[PDB]
RNA sequence: CGGCCCCCUGGACGAAGACUGACGCUCAGGUGCGAAAGCGUGGGGAGCAAACAGGAUUAGAUACCCUGGUAGUCCACGCCGUAAACGAUGUCGACUUGGAGGUUGUGCCCUUGAGGCGUGGCUUCCGGAGCUAACGCGUUAAGUCGACCGCCUGGGGAGUAC
């Protein structure tokens, strides 16, 4: 199993759909065994330039132990659904249970 | 017939040869330098300049150990760089 | 502090290697290391990716 | 007469240069290196010293032109002294390049030299137009500064105790070309190849400098009183 | 690939009288040991020292006289490419007889002028002078 | 490279600092160097020449000047 | 490349004595399911030449690793070479 | 070979050990990889731009300069198989004074903080002996040697003809 880390952002107006979003992605990790070491909404956000002319996206990032194929699965889930306007998978060796910089 | 004894016991006598300073007889006097000897590789002819006073005539004549600063040894010819700086801290 | 490895995440450290314009200072300027220099680079590229950080100066 | 090893130790002939400016022939004479400056190895330095200070000795006792070649402006002063004390020969100015190799060329030099000295202070004739004194003050003053001390020599020297082997490396390949002994003191940066009596110790240092002078001169003095 | 161990160690001893190396020391071998003992006979090196029990390593001491290198030059002869055999009337003689040539007969490694007096020849290591 | 005029400060002064922000910035030279296209091997050969000219230059003036002038 | 479990289990299997990783069957086993891993690989990567160029260095080293085999002990090589499957 | 991300994957390097036990080096024929231009079939085509057109310059200007501009440059899969494909320096191994650096490992030491002392790997410059016609190379040799291969034998004709 890969040690992932999962950054998404979304639309600002599906802001009130986001915690049922994590929810759905947790669920279907766990169906498939896999971990979520750490899990933070950071929550409305300024973008550092405007994408799709539209500001204040709502951050989510979540460090998970998963098998590839689920990751896969969930990349396909990001990309199709139009609420989310960015996300980035990337892999990572040690899982970094631990609080993200800016909640620190 | 023994050289590690007297060179240790003369390295005893340092006391900081590295980085900071030890203190010196001065050789000669000139106008805006003064030569202080050192021990190390050779002699400090270090400038004058830093010990101006306000009335222009120098407050260093011959024969005074003063706190040179003896560090930066072995620059080809001799060793200088500063005499002033335990005297002003 | 020795960290093992610059976080894209960690902002203010990456705010104080890139420039007013956004663009990545030199290792001479910075005086960074270079396996330092190359992993704050791809850092500050991933920020910028995630609009942490941005491309360049220009209006927002 | 030989050097002791406190006085020695005393005078700083122990340090050398920095690691980076050694010549690895002089890798052997090394003892140690503390705090990115050489220490040469006296107990090899102190028997190499006595034999040359013996052989000094013996050149002197045969009535040997020694020439003190040093032309470092510390030690400039300190070998004309030393010359003097011991009434031998001195370069404490820029070596002429080939001095010794063209004496004939020198010679004239010295002959022309003494001709102006003997007008200038024994002829005190003083009329000259004003311009040709200062004229020819500066032109003895330069020729008695540069061969003041070889002016005495009247032909080549017997043997030649050299200050730095890196600083005066001219004399001694000049003294090699026409076979002369060589005396030279030799830093860890210098090349030893040249030398046949090389001295291990701090060229540099004004204490270890007077020493060796003191050390020749008094070898000299002995050999020449017998 | 090493190819060559004794043409190897001929090298070393070169060099380190190029360099004024006091001892100059290799992977000892019984071809390199009796080579060694035929050159301190001649008096070309002062002495040889193998040492170790698993993999032992022959030291020579190299010989200085003036200044200069005892060995003066040494020259392989045989040689894996092109091997030399010669007969007892025909075994070269090294600098018109002073130097000496290293001949492996069939009564062991002996130098060129033992080799001659017995009346054997073999193959010519190689030419020292 | 954004400038804003501030409150109370001449003209001039402010002209200066935006030279001073626009030559940190090196964009003239960027688009100076971006006029024509320069091909790969031109631009090796231009580092190259670089490196070895400041490596060169500076040998001789570290090394080079310890030596009687005039 | 080889995942270190299979490693273990090809050095269990045909190794003399569970340590000994460098026996030459060992050796030649562990290149034989190298390079049948690959094979995979380079079917769908037809273009990864750099990576076939290490398939081919391990190919060459079990050819030579073999003839070693065959001219050592030759019972040791026809038993792997009917145990492993490969031409000649 | 140059944005970032994922999936598959080859090599290099260090550390400690353990294992096999000469299994090695080179290699004519042979086999594979091989910039750019070029060719085939099917896509793509913003920018640049052989050919081509017009405008300048000039005695002329089938060029340099200017405005345009098609193959091509791009993608897929085949072919071609050459370059100043250069370090104008075959591969492998051993030995021989040094200095200042860069990069990436690694051991201990009080990490007095980015340090101190080692020990590797790759790499840039300077330089000694030696070599060289000289220029220069110089522990990454063009130094001292060993193994195997390729190649040269005056300029042109000619890397041309058959
Ligand atoms: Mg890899
Ligand atoms: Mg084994
Ligand atoms: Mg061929
Ligand atoms: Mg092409
Ligand atoms: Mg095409
Ligand atoms: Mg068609
Ligand atoms: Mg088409
Ligand atoms: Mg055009
Ligand atoms: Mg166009
Ligand atoms: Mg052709
Ligand atoms: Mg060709
Ligand atoms: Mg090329
Ligand atoms: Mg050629
Ligand atoms: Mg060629
Ligand atoms: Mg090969
Ligand atoms: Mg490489
Ligand atoms: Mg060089
Ligand atoms: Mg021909
Ligand atoms: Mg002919
Ligand atoms: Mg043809």
């Amino acid at each position: 199993m890969r040690h992932y880390e999962i950054v998404f952002m979304v639309h600002p107006d599906q802001s009130e759909q986001v915690p049922g979003m994590i929810e759905r992605y947790t669920a279907a990790i766990t169906g498939a065994e896999g971990k979520i070491h750490r899990l933070e909404d950071w929550g409305r956000r300024q973008l550092a330039y405007p994408i799709n002319k539209l500001h204040k996206a709502h951050y989510v990032l979540m460090n998970v132990e998963a098998p590839q194929e689920v990751i896969d699965e969930l990349e396909t889930t990001f990309r199709f659904n139009d609420a989310v306007i960015r996300s980035m998978v990337m892999r990572t060796k040690h899982a970094v249970t631990e609080a993200s910089p800016m909640v620190k | 017939e023994s050289f590690a004894q007297l060179f240790e016991e003369s390295l005893k006598e340092i006391e900081t040869r590295p980085g900071s300073i030890v203190r010196g007889v001065v050789v000669a006097i000139d106008k805006d330098v003064v030569l202080v000897d050192a021990g190390l590789k050779s002699e400090s002819a270090i400038p004058a300049e830093q010990f101006k006073n306000a009335q222009g005539e120098l407050e260093i004549q011959v024969g005074d150990e003063v706190d040179v600063a003896l560090d930066a040894v072995e620059d080809g010819f001799g060793e200088t760089l500063l005499s002033r700086e335990k005297a002003k801290r | 502090e020795g960290v093992q490895e610059i976080d894209y995440k960690d902002i203010a450290t990456l705010k104080n290697y890139i420039t007013e314009s956004g663009k990545i200072v030199p290792s001479r300027i910075t005086g960074t290391r270079a396996k330092y220099q190359r992993q704050l680079a791809r850092a500050i590229k991933r920020a910028r990716y995630l609009s942490l950080l941005p491309y360049t100066d220009r209006h927002q | 007469a030989t050097v002791s090893m406190r006085d020695m130790l005393k005078a700083g002939v122990h340090f050398g240069h920095q690691t980076r400016y050694w010549n690895p022939k002089m890798k052997p004479f090394i003892f140690g290196a503390r705090n990115k400056v050489h220490i040469i190895n006296l107990e090899k330095t102190v028997p190499m010293f006595n034999e040359a200070l013996a052989e000094l000795n013996k050149i002197a006792s045969r009535k040997g032109k020694i020439l003190f070649v040093g032309t470092k402006r510390a030690a400039s002063e300190a070998v004309k002294d030393a010359a003097l004390s011991c009434d031998q020969f001195f370069v404490n100015h820029r070596w002429l390049g080939g001095m010794l190799t063209n004496w004939k060329t020198v010679r004239q030099s010295i002959k022309r030299l003494k001709d102006l000295e003997t007008q200038s202070q024994d002829g005190t004739f003083d009329k000259l137009t004003k311009k040709e004194a200062l004229m020819r003050t500066r032109e003895l003053e330069k020729l008695e500064n540069s061969l003041g001390g070889i002016k005495d020599m009247g032909g080549l020297p017997d043997a030649l105790f050299v200050i730095d082997a890196d600083h005066e490396h001219i004399a001694i390949k000049e003294a090699n070309n026409l076979g002369i002994p060589v005396f030279a003191i030799v830093d860890t940066n210098s090349d030893p190849d040249g030398v046949d009596f090389v001295i291990p110790g701090n060229d540099d240092a004004i204490r270890a400098v007077t020493l060796y002078l003191g050390a020749v001169a008094a070898t000299v003095r002995e050999g020449r009183s017998q | 690939s090493m190819q060559d161990p004794i043409a190897d160690m001929l090298t070393r001893i070169r060099n380190g009288q190029a360099a004024n190396k006091a001892a100059v020391t290799m992977p000892s071998s019984k071809l390199k040991v009796a080579i060694a003992n035929v050159l301190k006979e001649e008096g070309f090196i002062e002495d040889f020292k193998v040492e170790g029990d698993t993999k032992p390593e022959l030291e020579l001491t190299l010989k200085y006289f003036q200044g200069k290198a005892v060995v003066e030059s040494i020259q392989r002869v045989s040689r894996p490419g092109l091997r030399i055999y010669k007969r007892k009337d025909e075994l070269p003689k090294v600098m018109a007889g002073l130097g000496i040539a290293v001949v492996s007969t069939s009564k062991g490694v002996m130098t060129d002028r033992a080799a001659r007096q017995a009346g054997l020849g073999g193959e010519i290591i190689c030419y020292v002078a | 490279p954004v400038i804003k005029v501030r409150e109370n400060e001449p003209f001039d002064v402010a002209l200066r600092r935006f030279k001073r922000s626009c030559e940190k910035a090196g964009v003239l030279a960027e688009v100076r160097r971006r006029e024509f296209y320069e091909k790969p091997t031109t631009e090796r050969k231009r580092a190259k020449a670089s490196a070895v000219k400041r490596h060169a230059k500076k040998l001789a003036r570290e090394n080079a000047r310890r030596t009687r002038l005039y | 490349s080889l995942s270190t479990e299979a490693t273990a289990k090809i050095v269990s299997e045909f190794g003399r004595d569970a340590n000994d990783t460098g026996s030459t069957e060992v050796q030649v086993a562990l290149l034989t399911a190298q390079i049948n891993h690959l094979q995979g690989h380079f079917a769908e990567h037809k273009k990864d030449h750099h990576s076939r160029r290490g398939l081919l260095r391990m190919v060459s080293q079990r050819r030579k690793l073999l003839d070693y085999l065959k001219r050592k002990d030759v019972a040791r090589y026809t038993q792997l070479i009917e145990r492993l499957g490969l031409r000649r």
